[PDB]
């Protein structure tokens, strides 16, 4: 089968930034031994190391979707895959406010409907399964309590 | 007051009006500095929380009941609703 490749950026701080960039463009294998990431067990936390020098990362969410565009003539573009998360490097913690490019800064608190985002039917059912241990229910309106 | 041409031009102004700022804000490299002020609705229409009492037996012999209040109004909604649901599905 196929499984669609998951993409993400990395941001780093801007020295250690300047090293990968120039250890990229230069193209050996020596970038591969320089360059290592571990993903922790949490899912939102990392190490980066750059030249076995350790910086701490968290993996946050993007409030904008970003896609990866493929061309071979630079007049057609092919969609390759969607981008949503940064493991920056250096839950509410886990969301990142502003977007990649300059425009977009706290795209998340000005430039966005606040219809809603997500938590809150994971609790209800939650809820449901302490329910089902019931014999005699007591609710009521309450007020300033 | 003419919609003939009056409902045909104001509406096409305000479009192309529009598609002009969306350009500018999309087009801008000036840089932004890092919740927009919102109504905050009240819990709920009513302004009610949901409880429930509830009881279960422990190991050997005991039964006890243990009374939890939701004051989340979202998990208030989707709980009711499938009691609704399930007091019809009989």
């Amino acid at each position: 089968p196929h499984e669609l490749e998951s993409q993400f950026i990395l941001r780093l701080p801007p020295e250690y930034a300047s090293t990968v960039r120039r250890a990229v463009q230069s193209g050996h294998v020596n970038l591969k031994d320089r360059l290592t990431i571990e993903l922790h067990p949490d899912g939102r936390h990392g190490i980066v190391r750059v030249d076995r020098v350790p910086l701490a990362s968290k993996l946050v969410d993007l409030p904008c979707v970003m896609e990866s565009l493929k061309t071979i003539d630079k007049k057609t573009f092919y969609k390759t895959a969607d981008i949503c998360q940064m493991l920056v490097s250096t839950e509410k913690k886990f969301i990142w406010n502003h977007g990649i490019t300059l425009p977009l800064k706290n795209v998340r608190k000005r430039r966005f409907r606040k219809t809603a985002k997500k938590d809150v039917e994971k609790e209800v059912k939650r809820l449901l399964s302490t329910d089902a241990e019931a014999v005699s229910t007591r609710w009521e309106i309450i007020a300033e309590d | 007051r003419f919609s003939v041409a009056e409902h045909q031009e104001r509406y096409k102004e305000e479009c192309q009006r529009i598609f002009d700022l969306q350009n500018k804000v999309l087009s801008s490299t000036e840089v932004l500095s890092t919740t927009a002020s919102v109504t905050s609705l009240n819990s709920s229409a009513t302004g009610r929380c949901l409880k429930i009492y509830r009881t279960f037996r422990d190991e050997e012999g005991k039964e006890y009941v243990r009374c939890e209040t939701v004051r989340k109004p979202a998990v208030i909604d989707a709980y009711v609703r499938i009691r609704t649901t399930k007091d019809e599905e009989f």
